[PDB]
């Protein structure tokens, strides 16, 4: 068998699983109930290209990306979603279980406040520190005199 | 004899002479053409250039590559305290202008 | 006559998303040779009598130097009218968050950290213009309505800002606000010293 | 149709005529020597130059001897000169590299080593189909 | 948009700031400034340069274990948008910032006892 | 149900689209024609999301998924991730992965039951694939190409591979996947199957240059339309295939 | 290429000015004139 | 002494990074890809004498052994013992983490 014939046998060969089994398919039920789209049909489904043509054509029509959002409340579909707050990313802090963690943080905070974690705290020491500062100033003046001389 | 390789001239002759401007404040050479059917409005204002900064814009330009995307652009900030109106000048048309 | 002795704010003359014209005198450069004044090609290295020049200002009749030949002289400080500049924002001076957007909720003003370099602080109403304009800092700028009806979609576009930079322009500023700088920095020695 | 692709935003061109760049494919060539850039205009004394996503005409200096005697179209996929994208990001790669194609943009080789730029991937769908990493 | 962080020094990297190096193994390196970029190109270790967050974390001068640092993360599993969740998240970030500032001041005083 | 289409006069449909049994993702363009092709075929049975990934339009090669999940690369922004999450229903799990080989549509090909991956993908990425997509994962190469998602198109019904795949390789891969496999081409002799077409259990969209014999091969192997089966390839259409591709 | 001074380009721009940009500029002018009239009558 | 020190920081003079060398030491596949990006006939000693830690080719086995006694090799060993700087260390330095569910 030549090379060209071998490639065409490879093209007509149909590989099958050796066990004879088949995988389960997942075709939704509305597919068979769908009516085929026909351009000549007066009752066809209105398409996004038809809407674009009705609203200025390509390069003028501005598509609404939030129209097909599925939210719990449809009144939220056109919100301005916050992203930056005081030098922080809001999306970095988005967490579905945020209330429990915030409550745990507040419980830890009041526990630390009871334990005195934030609690904040001698004239002889002040006098000896002032005298040491005076001595350092005198030493600096002596060194400046030596540098001048 | 002719120049062997063509090249356009350096600079535009439309901006001659390249001398210092006769005044520090810019001069409005032409105002918009007046339509009396429009309501009364002012055609100009003054400000002071303060500097430049950067913005991020959410672009809505259909047909462009950056459509529905964020673009970083340079901008100029002009400090604009309100003007005070203190006068009124009347102009007539003559065969000398 | 009704407007006599009265203050007119910038937003009663211009509006956000409008394209305007900017008139100003450009940055001065003093006396400048032909290479930087006109963009001519440099002559080869160690050309006798100089290389930042034009080799032949005249090779042909008339027995004169023509007005179209590049010559050294004053560069900059020229009157310029530049057109079609989009207004991105008209911020109000009484707004303490006039550099805030809908997606950036930081309450901040337009002035960068440490102030505008060689200008100061913007405490009044301000106009944000896309791009650059002919003036320099401190210079009086004249904003004018466009003389003709626009023909571009860019004049029709509405601007949606997400963020305005307010970091220092006196260096590589990485902080939009002083609170952000302190939060990243942490406690300093002088903080306990105070 | 000539080799210059449409819808390409302005970028810093890092590779003029005379540059030798790596070959990022497995066609057999090791390097590509740029002799012309598709879509280059006319200006006195100006070297034609291309950036990432541009089609150039190249000769092979190192590689299989069968590729040495021809001028191949190639697409620059990586450059080391920093350039800016529309999101404000200035960026660069650690080498200059391209892949040999035909005038229709289809690749001569079958695999790409290393990443490719977003510009090259978006302008050439076969390169996008043969890229493992897009940066 | 979002605030990145510098690979070398850890500072906030806002848009159009710094430069990104694309390495041929497929790794991107974002730098906030040319200082960090040039130190990287000179192959200086950030862990040894004392002005970087890498050095400070290695030396133990940054608050590392703390409950307030567990709230910010790179979320690779997205959450459906909810207005109330976003508003209470904003309130949470404000409260967390205040608590973190207080605990950081306590940490610094413990260092300088 | 195989439909010819173009995205801005390009025949590489799988470059610009990702089609599963539960959703469709299409690149955002300057017009609505490419979206309208998918909308005319799928009339709101599954959602179609206009998507951008990493600021690029090559979303079919940047993304990978099936009816259970969607995997997006690490350079996907938070806003693109949020748009995808808001567009798809909660039955579909979306995850952004930190895989070094970020062209997920090139390095992963999957039906609802199994996934073939690039052999150099990380073990963490393999575990995330097996979790989010809910499939068995195997490291394979098609015709010595490591980019399995760009050199193979896969459904639950069957699969179409690189035309230079050996018969023993087809048999081994068909036993591994559990579906019938055929070596064939799209787009007038192109071997980039995944870049050339998208497919699910009841629809295929190929490029406009796909010839009538290879369109018949695609319909047979993916069981699209009434009376479509892979046995027609070596029984009814054998003369047509031998005449066309000799 | 058709020049910026071409008759067809001028006619295209005149149609654009009359039908598209004109109403937008007119509505903006109405708003601005109302604000400045309020200042003038205050 | 560094050859042509003026242009040492150019991208066309770049050398292999320490984290890449760490991955080369941990995984032979990574090293194999890096060596595949080169040509064996153009390498010193036909590529037979290679120091992974310094990412360097040598003309002979005696040259490689003699290089191991020098301080540049010992500096590379000390740097590898200290550990290369990575994106994980960069994230941990600011206390940022990755949430994968
Ligand atoms: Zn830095
Ligand atoms: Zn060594």
């Amino acid at each position: 068998i030549g090379t060209r014939l071998q490639e065409v046998m490879a093209r007509i060969h149909v590989a099958t699983p050796m066990d004879g089994t088949t995988r389960e398919t997942f075709i939704p039920e509305a597919v068979k109930n769908l009516k085929k789209y026909d351009k000549n049909d007066p009752n066809r489904r209105v398409l996004a290209r038809d809407i674009e043509e009705a609203n200025g054509g390509a390069g003028v029509f501005n598509v609404d990306l939030r129209k097909d959002w599925i939210l719990e409340n449809p009144e939220w579909k056109y919100d301005k979603i916050p992203e930056i707050f005081d030098g922080k990313n809001v999306y970095d802090y988005i967490d579905p279980d945020i209330d429990a963690k915030l409550q745990a943080l507040e419980e830890e905070e009041e526990r630390l406040e009871k334990e005195g974690f934030y609690d904040e705290d001698d004239e002889e020491e002040e006098e000896i520190l002032q005298k040491a500062e005076y001595i350092r100033e005198q030493h600096a003046l002596i060194r400046n005199e030596a540098k001048m001389r | 004899s002719h120049r062997k390789y063509e090249a356009p001239r350096h600079g535009s002759l439309a901006f001659l002479p390249r001398k210092r401007a006769a005044r520090h404040r810019g001069r409005v050479k032409s105002f918009p053409k007046d339509d009396p059917k429009k309501p009364v409005h002012l055609t100009a204002a003054m400000g002071y250039k303060a500097g430049m900064t950067t913005i991020v814009r959410d672009l809505d330009r259909p047909g462009a590559k950056a459509h529905k995307k964020e673009v970083v652009e340079a901008v100029t900030i002009i400090d604009c305290p309100p003007m005070v109106v203190v006068g009124l000048v009347g102009y007539i048309e003559t065969p000398r202008g | 006559r009704s407007l006599f002795e009265k203050p007119v704010t910038i937003d009663t003359i211009f509006e956000k998303d409008e394209m305007i014209d900017v008139i100003a005198v450009t940055k001065g450069h003093g006396f400048v040779g032909v290479t930087a004044r006109w963009g001519t090609k440099k002559l080869p290295r160690k050309t006798h009598k100089g290389l930042r020049k034009v080799a032949c200002i005249g090779a042909w009749h008339p027995s004169h130097v023509q007005w179209t030949v590049a010559r050294a002289g004053q560069m900059g400080y020229h009157h310029r009218t530049s057109v079609n500049h989009k207004i991105y924002r008209i911020g109000k001076g009484d707004d303490e968050a006039n550099a805030s957007t809908e997606t950036d909720l930081t309450k901040k003003k337009i002035t960068p950290m440490g102030g505008f370099v060689r200008y100061g602080e913007v405490n009044n109403d301000y106009v944000m213009i896309k791009g650059s304009v002919p003036g320099v800092k401190k210079r009086i700028m004249t904003l004018r309505k466009s003389l003709f009806t626009h023909t571009s979609r860019k004049a029709l576009e509405k601007v949606e800002l997400k963020w305005i930079d307010t970091s220092s322009e006196f260096g590589h500023g990485a902080f939009q606000t002083a609170a952000e700088k302190k939060q990243f920095m942490g406690t300093l020695k002088k903080d306990l010293q105070t | 149709k000539r080799g210059a692709p449409g819808g390409k935003l302005k970028m810093t061109l890092g590779l003029p005529v005379g540059a030798i760049m790596n070959c990022a494919d497995n066609s057999g060539a090791r390097n590509l020597y740029i002799i012309a850039v598709k879509g280059a205009g006319a200006r006195l004394n100006r070297l034609p130059a291309g950036g990432v996503g541009d089609m150039v005409m190249a000769t092979v200096k190192k590689g299989k001897p069968e590729l040495r005697k021809k001028v191949h179209p190639a697409v620059i996929v990586r450059q080391a000169k920093p350039w800016k994208r529309f999101d404000g990001v200035f960026l660069y790669f650690e080498d200059n590299a391209g892949v040999i194609v035909n005038p229709k943009g289809e690749m001569k080789g079958s695999a790409i080593t290393g990443p490719v730029g977003k510009e090259a991937a978006e302008l050439w769908p076969r390169i996008a189909s043969n890229a493992g990493v897009v940066m | 948009m979002r605030i990145e962080n510098c690979f070398f020094c850890g500072r906030p990297a806002w848009p159009s700031k710094g430069i990104t190096f694309m390495r041929n193994d497929g790794k991107a390196f974002r730098f906030c400034r040319s200082k960090c970029h040039k130190n990287f190109k000179m192959k200086r270790n950030p862990r040894k340069l004392k002005w970087t967050k890498a050095y400070r974390k290695n030396a133990g001068k940054e608050m590392v274990v703390d409950s307030t640092l567990q709230f910010a993360a790179r979320r690779n599993v997205p959450v459906r948008y909810n207005r109330e969740l976003w508003q209470k998240t904003l309130k949470a970030m404000e409260r967390i910032s205040e608590i973190r500032a207080r605990r950081e001041r306590v940490f610094y005083k413990k260092r300088m006892a | 149900m195989a439909v010819r289409a173009q995205f801005e006069n390009s025949n590489e449909v799988g470059v610009f689209a990702t089609l599963t049994n539960s959703y469709c993702l299409v690149a955002l363009g300057a017009s609505e024609n490419f979206y309208s092709v998918f909308e005319a075929e799928l009339q709101d049975v599954i959602p179609i999301c206009r998507t951008t990934i990493a600021g690029t339009r090559i979303i079919g090669r940047l993304t990978a998924g099936n009816r259970k999940g969607l995997l997006v690369p690490t350079t996907t922004t938070d806003q693109e991730l949020q748009h995808l999450r808001n567009s798809l229903p909660d039955d579909i799990r979306i995850q952004r992965i930190e895989e070094r080989l970020s062209a997920l549509g090139n390095v992963i090909v999957c039906n609802d039951h199994t996934a073939l991956i690039h052999p150099d993908l990380e073990r963490e990425t393999e575990e995330i694939i097996a979790d989010v997509l809910g499939v068995e994962v195997f490291r394979q190469t098609i015709a010595d190409h490591v980019l399995v998602g760009s050199y193979m198109a896969l459904s639950n019904q069957g699969g179409l591979v690189h035309p230079k795949t050996s018969i023993q390789d087809q048999d081994e891969l068909s036993s591994l996947l559990g579906v019938p496999l055929v070596a064939g081409s799209v787009n007038r002799g192109s071997n980039v199957i995944g870049g050339g077409m998208v497919v699910n259990d009841w629809l295929a969209v190929t490029g406009l240059d796909t010839t009538a014999p290879e369109l018949s091969v695609i319909e047979s192997v993916f069981r699209l339309g009434e009376g479509a089966g892979p046995g027609a390839i070596n029984t009814s259409m054998k003369n047509t295939i031998v005449e066309s591709f000799y | 290429a058709k020049s910026a001074r071409a008759s067809r380009i001028k006619e295209n721009h005149q149609r654009f000015k009359k039908n598209i940009a004109g109403p937008v500029e007119a509505a903006r002018l109405e708003r601005l004139s109302a604000k400045l009239m309020a200042i003038a009558q205050a | 002494g560094v050859f042509a020190k003026r242009t040492m920081t150019k991208t066309r003079r770049r050398l292999r990074d320490l984290d890449q060398i760490e991955r080369d030491l941990r995984s032979p596949r990574h090293l194999q890809q890096y060596k595949e990006t080169k040509a064996a006939e153009d390498l010193p000693g036909l590529g037979l004498y290679y120091c992974i830690e310094c990412a360097k080719w040598f003309e002979s086995e005696t040259s490689l052994v003699g290089h191991r006694k020098g301080k540049p090799h010992k500096r590379r060993l000390k740097q590898l013992k200290e550990g290369a700087y990575t994106h994980e260390e960069a994230m941990a330095a600011i206390g940022y983490r990755i949430d994968n569910g």
